[PDB]
RNA sequence: GAGAUUCCCACUGUCCCUACCUACUAUCCAGCGAAACCACAGCCAAGGGAACGGGCUUGGCGGAAUCAGCGGGGAAAGAAG
RNA sequence: GUUCAUAGCGACGUCGCUUUUUGAUCCUUCGAUGUCGGCUCUUCCUAUCAUUGUGAAGCAGAAUUCACCAAGCGUUGGAUUGUUCACCCACUAAUAGGGAACGUGAGCUGGGUUUAGACCGUCGUGAGACAGGUUAGUUUUACCCUACUGAUGAUGUGUUGUUGCCAUGGUAAUCCUGCUCAGUACGAGAGGAACCGCAGGUUCAGACAUUUGGUGUAUGUGCUUGGCUGAGGAGCCAAUGGGGC
């Protein structure tokens, strides 16, 4: 008979092998549709997620309630030090799919990147891509290098480029670098080679792919939960607390017939760790990193043009979990998937953006950096030992200090 | 125009809330939330600002055994207020109006949560206070 | 003359402005329909702004005025109290008072020369309001209402009040304020003058749903057209 | 009155609507080590059939060895209703 | 149906379909297939309540009614009752009807029926009986096979690694309100829309912890009861002593 009461199903079977994902650094699985009038570009970029705070800014939405007004919105710091441009791989159409035709790699490949192709660096007599190098100077090798780079003009429907990121400039205890294809949209498949074969060994800043307040697909793997029950994984209903063999559990999972247990029953297991493409992420700011002309400028990383406070966007003792962020950074609108220090997969729209919620300009007016270490209370260090003035641990320092 | 954004609810049916005017009604019994479809074993629930019906269970005898039409004006469950503000009230409140939505009384005792009054302007200008 | 108007269909549009004879203060959400009947109907010279309080609407109930000055209250946040400011000509004074009671349209009413008060208006305000209004302030109220600015408008020709108040409170008010009080209704039998009405000495603003007999009296107690 | 019932105040995770923590398990390991049950066995749809098949017919198909769970089936077990 | 059989209905007759009713039968089960309802959860049907696109009217507008493609999505919160049904309250776009061993008890519960105790009414000389009422009454086992959920692995490419492609399987979004259009079209009037556009919400889904809240044995830091170390200081025990943050 049926269920006497009409209700929705408890969750999405669109999700359905809820897996451990099979890779960590998630993959993009369709980069934007490439047209050639639009000029050469890179379509994606690898980040790592820093953490979050939250910004005050002025709202330019017309017929709402918040226009001209301030809202405090949350942000995700990325940190994004320029990718490293190692290959370039081409791709040929056939009627069973894209199939790869030809793989370039670059000479001089960085060390960590090297660290990739071993799964015991330590041991390693560290000799990948050394007899490979080696054809990039002679007359024979360098013979067959431009063959393959002509084949893959005539030949090759879809390019991309192999890059890295940069392990030496994050606080993290990885060394190993992250591989990536990225695809190059934008032009005939000659000018496209022409365009990766100048960028090979070179370094691709983030302000080069991604701009201000434009929204960006993230693509990466979520946190892990470990092995859950029914009522965390699919949050279906509680039984009521006179159950006897306990009340965190599914009570029907089927009829007598189909004599089986469908596909669609919530059911134990895995929670977390899956794959995931959000869309839709604003770009409030491309930080710009620490310099040095001088001495070191961390001001534009989290002054404003109405802040003018010489602060970084890391928080007073740093971000928790992470470390501290020196490099590149991108400040996305909301929550991100993945833990902290989790490498992050940040492609193009595969939309056309026309809406009012996007092409909105952003203009921030305030960055929070307080310690998210607990309650923190105080933008800076020099703020709090203002508000504080002199300690004692101050003091019987200036007492040896004379 | 702009429309009320979501704030937190914290009000379901069977909530007794004060009753804020002088129309000699003492509490208010809240019985449905306007505007609520629904979900299996979910209660209706109320934030300020939302019309509900209501009976009194303590008051004048000639308002008891009836279902009026009310808006919560005050509640004691913190909401987001689109500018990082987490407001809450003393106490929860609610005026007894029409379905028009001008009051019964005249008074309202007490602040009104600022997201009441700009939906309600017949309860905005009898409020004291808008907090 | 009496123009009726609406603000995003309601008909409180007490609520969504403020005349006084130099200012016009009008509420933000709205939309032309609205805007321009001010714009329109005002004598030309008095600049019509487009305000809010506290990132309300109800800028009506939020703020007491005349010619000379205005008063916000404790909420206005200063991206507004500057653009009040800078939107107002600077005869006109604007002082972010800070009185428990923020409501400062429902619990004062003033034209250019009189205020009513609120029995329970802070000292210290009544001063900023007799120092800014260049007004004479008078803790008085009606026969019970204490929210003398909602139900009761008035100007310095006439001035409108509850249909319930007495012949008595009537005649003292009428004294006070030295100006014709005539108990009346708008928006078809409310007693919340303030709500459905905006005065000034050259023009009125009522409620779409202002019986052309209400219409009237207005017309005749403000001594309009 | 550890009797049956109805309402009210107070109270609360009974509930909205679930979350987190603690102990002991479960889990993995060293040692030790049963029992119930067992024609053969064990993926489905339809057909026909003792009129609800694991086996048969026609089709869908089918890839070693396993771990933690689970309660749809085995018209599961328990007892010559 | 003011006229007008067929906009919408359909008397007298007459042809069917369905197996969500109740019968009829007794083919399977009496070396037992756990017997009502509710809860939970999934899926399916369409004879469509709403929503999308439409045709018709005794369709001026608004509202409503009939029919078509159509089951993608939704179809709720409560008082009384063990109830299925029923009825009322209220919200709603709508609160449509059904199947799956009258789905679902090694999933629960045990209110009902249906053991043994007991009371009443009626019946019986009596023991006792009552699709009469009432009260109290043990709900056992999975570690096996499969199914399903996750987790290692396996075949082949000499070994091993990196980057990839995509066969195939799954699949997801939904509905409403306000402003404007517009007191506009239409209408004698009363009333009264819609397309574009804007701002938001409901249900669902996938995340996440900057903020707010919850947790808290960091057994972190104060407070505190009883006891104990001769006292101070420093601590400990009271199955987490209690409590604040
Ligand atoms: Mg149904
Ligand atoms: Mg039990
Ligand atoms: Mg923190
Ligand atoms: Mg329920
Ligand atoms: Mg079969
Ligand atoms: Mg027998
Ligand atoms: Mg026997
Ligand atoms: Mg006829
Ligand atoms: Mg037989
Ligand atoms: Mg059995
Ligand atoms: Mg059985
Ligand atoms: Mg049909
Ligand atoms: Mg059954
Ligand atoms: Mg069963
Ligand atoms: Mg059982
Ligand atoms: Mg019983
Ligand atoms: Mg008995
Ligand atoms: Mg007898
Ligand atoms: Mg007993
Ligand atoms: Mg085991
Ligand atoms: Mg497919
Ligand atoms: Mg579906
Ligand atoms: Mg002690
Ligand atoms: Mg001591
Ligand atoms: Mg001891
Ligand atoms: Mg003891
Ligand atoms: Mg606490």
């Amino acid at each position: 008979s049926h269920r006497k009461f009409s209700a929705p199903r408890h969750g999405s079977l669109g999700f359905l092998p809820r897996k451990r994902s099979s890779r960590h650094r998630g993959k993009v699985k369709s980069f934007p549709k490439d047209d050639p009038s639009k000029p050469v570009h890179l379509t994606a970029f690898l980040g790592y997620k820093a953490g979050m705070t939250h910004i005050v800014r002025e709202v330019d939405r017309p017929g709402s309630k918040v226009n001209k007004k301030e809202v405090v919105e949350a942000v995700t710091i990325v940190e994004t030090p320029p990718m490293v441009v190692v290959g370039i791989v081409g791709y040929v159409e056939t009627p069973r799919g894209l199939r790869t035709f030809k793989t370039v790699f670059a000479e001089h490949i960085s060390d960590e990147c090297k660290r990739r192709f071993y799964k015991n660096w330590h041991k390693s007599k560290k000799k990948a891509f050394t007899k490979y190098c080696k054809k990039w100077q002679d007359e024979d090798g360098k013979k067959q290098l431009e063959k393959d780079f002509s084949s893959m003009k005539k030949y090759c429907q879809v390019i991309r480029v192999i890059a890295h990121t940069q392990m030496r400039l994050l606080p993290l205890r990885q060394k190993k670098a992250h591989l990536m294809e990225i695809q190059v949209n934008g032009g005939t498949v000659a000018e496209k080679l022409d365009w990766a074969r100048e960028r090979l060994e070179q370094q691709v800043p983030v302000n080069q792919v991604f701009g201000q307040d434009e929204m960006i697909d993230v693509i990466g793997v979520t946190k892990g939960k470990g092995y859950k029950g029914v009522t965390s994984r699919w949050h279906t209903k509680k039984l009521p607390r006179k159950t006897h063999r306990g009340l965190r559990k599914v009570a029907c999972i089927g009829a007598w017939h189909p004599a089986r247990v469908a596909f669609s029953v919530a059911r134990a297991g895995q929670k977390g760790y899956h794959h995931r493409t959000e869309i839709n992420k604003k770009i409030y700011k491309i930080g710009q990193g620490y310099l040095i002309k001088d001495g070191k400028l961390i001001k534009n990383n989290a002054s404003t043009d109405y802040d003018l406070s010489d602060k970084s966007i890391n928080p007073l003792g740093g971000f928790v979990h992470y470390g501290e962020v020196t490099n590149d950074f991108v400040m996305l609108k909301g929550c991100v998937v993945g833990t902290k220090k989790r490498v992050l997969t940040l492609r193009k729209s595969l939309l056309v953006q026309t809406k009012r919620r996007a092409l909105e300009k952003i203009d921030l007016k305030f960055i929070d950096t307080t310690s998210k270490f607990g309650h923190g209370r105080f933008q800076t260090m020099e703020e709090k030992k203002a508000f504080m003035g002199p300690l004692k641990k101050d003091r019987i320092a200036k007492e040896e200090g004379a | 125009s702009g429309a009320k954004f979501r704030i937190s609810l914290g009000l379901p049916v069977g909530a007794v809330i004060n009753c804020a005017d002088n129309t000699g009604a003492k509490n208010l019994y809240i019985i449905s939330v306007k505007g609520i479809k629904g979900r299996l074993n979910r209660l209706p629930a109320a934030g300020v600002g939302d019309m509900v019906m209501a009976t009194v269970k303590k008051g004048k005898p000639e308002l008891r055994k009836k279902v009026h039409p009310a808006v919560v004006i005050r509640q004691r469950k913190s909401y987001r207020r689109k500018d990082g503000v987490f407001l809450y009230f003393e106490d929860n409140a609610g005026v007894i109006v029409n379905n028009k939505g001008e009051m019964k009384g005249s008074a309202i005792t007490g602040p009104v949560a600022k997201e009441c009054a700009d939906l309600w302007p017949r309860i905005a200008s009898n409020a004291g206070s808008i907090a | 003359m009496a123009v009726r108007a609406s603000f995003e269909n309601n008909c409180e549009i007490g609520c969504f402005a403020k005349l006084t004879n130099t200012y016009c203060l009008v509420a933000i959400g709205g939309s032309e329909n609205f805007y321009s009947v001010f714009e329109g109907e005002l004598s030309d010279t008095i600049p019509v702004v487009h305000a809010s309080i506290a990132g309300c609407r109800i800028i009506g109930r939020m703020c007491v005025g005349n010619r000379h000055g205005l008063l916000v209250p404790n909420n206005t946040t200063d991206q507004e109290l500057q653009h009040i400011r800078n939107s107002l000509p600077d005869t006109v004074q604007i002082r972010r008072v800070e009185e428990r009671l923020s409501a400062l349209g429902n619990v004062t009413t003033c034209n250019d020369y009189v205020a009513l008060v609120h029995p329970d208006l802070d000292r210290e305000t009544e001063e900023i309001l007799a120092d800014v209004l260049k007004v004479e302030v008078f803790r008085q109220t009606v026969a019970d209402q204490v929210l003398v600015g909602s139900y009761c408008v008035f100007s310095n020709q006439g001035g409108l009040v509850h249909p319930k108040t007495s012949i008595e409170d009537q005649d003292e008010l009428s004294s006070l304020l030295q100006v014709p009080l005539v108990a009346g209704t708008v928006n078809r039998g409310s007693e919340v003058i303030a709500a459905g009405m905006v005065v000034n000495d050259w023009c009125a603003f009522c409620g779409l749903d202002t019986t052309s007999t209400e219409l009237s009296v207005v017309e005749s107690v403000f001594k309009l057209n």
